RNA sequence: AAAUUGUUGAAAGGGAAGGGCAUUUGAUCAGACAUGGUGUUUUGUAUU
RNA sequence: AUACUGCCAGCUGGGACUGAGGACUGCGACGUAAGUCAAGGAUGCUGGCAUAAUGGUUAUAUGCCGCCCGUCUUGAAACAC
RNA sequence: CCUGAAAAUGGAUGGCGCUCAAGCGUGUUACCUAUACUCUACCGUCAGGGUUGAUAUGAUGCCCUGACGAGUAGGCAGGCGUGGAGGUCAGUGACGAAGCCUAGACCGUAAGGUCGGGUCGAACGGCCUCUAGUGCAGAUCUUGGUGGUAGUAGCAAAUAUU
RNA sequence: UUGGCGGAAAGGCCUUGGGUGCUUGCUGGCGAAUUGCAAUGUCAUUUUGCGUGGGGAUAAAUCAUUUGUAUACGACUUAGA
């Protein structure tokens, strides 16, 4: 959501030329990380290995008011509350590896020439 | 057959070798084109200087930046060919255009290696005699392409390499004959000659 | 020693085609050496492989084929007309393969 | 088994979608044949969607069969089984999705006293 | 239930096939190869490799050897359509041949149960190959340089046009 | 439920996307070798 | 004799696609008779895996093709609705 | 062949390009391929027929043969689906009905049907018939909901705030 | 390594030297099988690893501040341990 936004050089961190700071947005996902901190410290987890492994916002539903326009006419003006979730993790290693067998077909000739090469490697 | 063709472009004309080239690349074959400026047109030099007029004559009217590019040097030249008569808006078209390269003059990695020639196409072979012709060079510099000298400096610095070169392998081709001579009719090159080899 | 090819190089070239519709289960090879229909007839109807390499190992290699053969001539400079198990890609236009001597006569 | 029947690999296996059903969520793929006076895939142009014909049937003495060679019979309990007894190698019963676990359980069971095939014989237990 | 009896009643008994007229004729070799004659084995384990061929047998094979000395291919069977026969010929005359037969080559199928997880001749086999080889060879010895061109494997190079190479 | 959204994730991306014929590759899945066969060296031979 | 043309119920060879179909049958061929056949539609032999291998579905990629549907209209992709 | 022979965005033997042609005129002859022709399989339609031997096939059953297959407006036929009703399945179901989701499967040329897996908690279905307020992609269709535009136009008259 | 040549995209071409292999130039000896009648029957690129270790000299840019030779915002031109 940027179009027609201004353009700074705080985006070059990132590698993108339109950045803000939406000073409320900032301060209720901060709120709700306040929060997240207080529930995993509650569960006790290490808070120091906490990162954000999810979060997500999502629509909620419009609050109505009304504006008024030339000729006597009537729109609307709506605002866009959101649905905030957020799941902090204690960060770990590499969860698994060492793969599946795959356990391999072979036919007649395939097992005659495995066994022919074997036999000449010394 | 071979990995990579190399194909000289003197004494060729520049539409019966693209057309050669071109159906060689959609077939598989990788090809590099050397001597480009040395190709040939057939018709008056002033026929093609005109043609080349009309085709730089050709350009959007709205911003000629994003109109025909009208390349001026003669492997462009031999390549805007190619590519008109290659399909080049899809993959296999791009894939072919991948597998050629041309270039003015011979650089090191194809003037070490063997140079081959287009008996279709060649001007010699082709041509009725007595009718005019065009070199690709020329015809380049008079549309504007800014390395015809350079290219000459540079090709009679590689001609007299491959002339101390041949010289060498004359020598010593001559030498080995000498020595076959010598030992020669014996047994067994009597056998292989009677055999039929 | 150094040369172990028992087969012919050939190149899978397109599919049997007019202007502006071709015909998947046909495919057009051009044999190496091959100029004229009366070498087509001598390589008629004779086994062909389209062998590529796949990044997955399937049943005890990373290597799979595509049969098919020789079957008739096509026009006249030694193309041929060779029909496969499954059709070829179509992008391997212009693309090795293999043909065998099998089934021989000589 | 038995002997090579015909119908082996292509008659029409793909599913015949209505046109435009792509283009719009409005328009569903259940067939629907084009009625426009100006539309080209009722006018058969080239490299349109195939209709639905008389000519994909398929072979009358293949039709109605699976892939196993045996016709599906709906079955809800040992009575449809009783049907289908003496006609095993030809009819394959499937139990009805709204049937309770343990009857399921018995139609199961009594299939496989009397050797009759059931097409779903895997659902609602664990392996 | 749904129905009682149907009325139209199904074919059970499989319909036995009538007697078809397709008579077996004996195999008609082309005359390019005949017993004694060099063969180019083109596929299986000694794909591109020069034996010679003994016996039409009666399943349809060509009875062929190395032999084994020479090459290492053992006294086998080939297929006529897999192998090329050359202009190279041996007298097969001295060797015994009419000993070996499908029977021979019987083959003692392996079981299904038992299968390669992880990972021999017969002595009459091998006496009976060391036998038709030792004939073989007496005979192959007089012309010269036919050892070691049964020895060497055929193989295309650069330029070889088999429609226009003559074997 | 859908339109329309945010996120497990998967693939695609040189001035559209979607589609048909045909294969390839990756992902996923049904069908099929206890089927009505050897009368006794393996057995869990009234169960075969 | 031989450019040629015509005929052969003349003789050989190399390829390809197809294999539809039944409880006695028909029309025929083959040594002075037993019966066998290429005669009213494929059989014989031998291999590989007792599986995603063949396939179905699906998403890409590739070759060719493919204008946005409904309507009025002689004519619609339409710069017609 | 050339002169006659001049129009406006840059430009079209389809393009590249072609000069004893890849041009023009005329002749051999090979070769390419349409949903056309020939043959084969399968589907449907139509037509002509066979069939009363068991105490097995509503003879609307089984079987044989041949020809045919474009389609707007339109006609007819055979079928799919929906809400209700009379029979029957002494049909399915709180050990889970209806409904909904599901680049999972099977069947039918198709309308669609059946099943696998999730959610769900109270009714519902097949067959023979009866019946209709019975099938949507459009009507600047009705009602409701939701987008791109778009965090965009803009929130700048009335002197002014610290 | 000694001696060179090659800047067109040189990235390759040569050369006196020492150690080892192989040699089918000629003659030998032993082995191959059963992948079962064929199955491509598998052989020579760009990178990564809490790697296998031998050499290795241990930096910038951006934001923030500042400048105005610049400037709608970005950007640009400077300064700043």
């Amino acid at each position: 959501f940027n179009s027609s936004i201004g353009r700074t050089a705080q985006g070059k961190e990132f590698g993108v030329t339109k950045a803000r700071w939406p000073a409320k947005s900032v301060k209720f996902v901060q709120g709700l990380l306040q929060n997240a901190a207080a529930n995993a410290e509650a569960k006790g987890l290490d808070a120091t290995k906490l990162y954000v492994s999810h979060i997500q916002v999502n629509q909620a539903p419009k609050q109505r008011r009304r504006t008024y326009r030339a000729h006597g006419r009537i729109n609307k003006y709506e605002s866009s509350p959101s649905h905030i979730e957020l799941v902090v993790t204690e960060k770990e290693e590499a969860v698994a590896k060492a793969a599946e067998k795959k356990v391999v077909r072979l036919t007649s000739r395939q097992r005659g020439r495995i066994a022919a090469q074997k036999r000449i490697a010394a | 057959v071979e990995p990579v063709v190399v194909i000289d472009g003197k004494g060729h004309l520049v539409g019966r070798l693209a057309s050669v080239v071109a159906k060689q690349l959609l077939n598989g074959q990788k090809i590099v084109v050397v001597r480009a400026e040395e190709l040939n047109i057939s018709g008056e030099f002033f026929r093609n200087k005109l043609k080349y007029h009309d085709f730089l004559r050709k350009a959007t009217a709205f911003n000629k930046t994003r109109g025909p590019f009208h390349f001026r040097a003669p492997s462009r030249i031999f390549y805007k060919a190619l590519r008109g008569m290659v399909s080049h808006k899809t993959a296999r078209g791009k894939a072919a255009l991948e597998r050629l390269k041309v270039f003015e003059g011979i650089p090191p990695p194809y003037d070490k290696k063997k140079r081959v020639v287009v008996p279709q196409a060649l001007r010699v072979l082709r041509l009725k005699p007595g009718r005019k012709y065009t070199t690709l060079g020329k015809l380049s510099t008079s549309v504007g392409w800014k390395y015809e000298d350079v290219v000459a400096k540079l090709e009679a610095k590689r001609k007299v390499s491959s002339a101390e070169y041949y010289a060498k392998k004359r020598a010593f081709t001559k030498k080995v004959a000498s020595a076959n001579a010598t030992a020669a009719e014996s047994d067994v090159a009597k056998q292989l000659a009677a055999l039929g080899y | 020693a150094e040369s172990h090819r028992l087969y012919v190089k050939g190149k899978h070239l397109s599919y049997q085609r007019s202007k502006r519709v071709n015909n998947p289960n046909v495919s057009l090879i051009k044999i190496e050496g091959v100029a004229t229909p009366q070498d087509a007839q001598f390589y008629l109807g004779k086994r062909i492989a389209y062998v590529y390499r796949a990044s997955k190992e399937v049943r005890g290699s990373k290597i799979r084929v595509m049969w098919g053969k020789v079957t008739r001539t096509h026009g006249n400079s030694g193309v041929v007309r060779a029909t496969f198990r499954n059709n070829l890609p179509a992008k391997t236009f212009g693309a090795s393969v293999r043909i065998f001597l099998y089934p021989s006569n000589i | 088994a038995s002997l090579p029947h015909p119908k082996i690999v292509k008659k029409h296996t793909k599913k015949f979608k209505r046109h435009h059903s792509d283009r719009y969520h409005r328009v569903a793929e259940n067939w629907r044949k084009q009625k426009g006076i100006d539309s080209v895939v009722r006018r058969r142009f080239r490299g349109n969607i195939s209709q639905p014909k008389i000519g994909y049937g398929s072979n009358k003495k293949t039709k109605f069969l699976s892939p196993s060679g045996h016709k599906t019979f709906l079955v809800a309990n040992v009575k449809d089984l009783e049907t289908l007894t003496m006609h095993t190698k030809t009819y394959a019963a499937e139990i009805a999705h709204n049937i309770s676990a343990k009857n399921r359980v018995v139609i199961l069971a009594r299939a496989k006293a009397l050797g009759i095939k059931v097409t779903n014989p895997k659902g609602r237990l664990a392996l | 239930t749904a129905q009682q009896a149907p009325k139209w009643y199904p074919s059970e008994d499989v319909a036995a096939p009538k007697k078809t007229r397709k008579a077996v004729r004996p195999q008609k070799l082309r005359a390019s190869l005949v017993p004694g004659t060099v063969l180019i084995l083109l596929a299986g384990r000694f794909r591109g490799k020069r034996v010679v061929y003994l016996k039409h047998l009666e399943d349809n094979t060509l009875l062929v050897t190395g032999p084994f000395k020479v090459n290492g291919v053992p006294l086998r069977r080939v297929n006529a359509r897999y192998v090329i026969a050359t202009s190279t010929k041996v007298s097969v005359e001295g060797v015994n041949v009419e000993k070996f037969n499908v029977e021979y080559f019987a083959k003692e199928k392996l079981t299904k149960k038992e299968k390669k997880e992880a990972n021999e001749i017969k002595t009459e086999r091998v006496e009976d190959q060391k036998v038709v080889d030792k004939a073989l060879l007496a005979e192959i010895k007089k012309t010269p340089l036919l050892k070691q061109y049964l020895s060497a494997s055929f193989s295309l190079k650069n330029g070889d046009k088999p429609h226009l190479l003559k074997f």
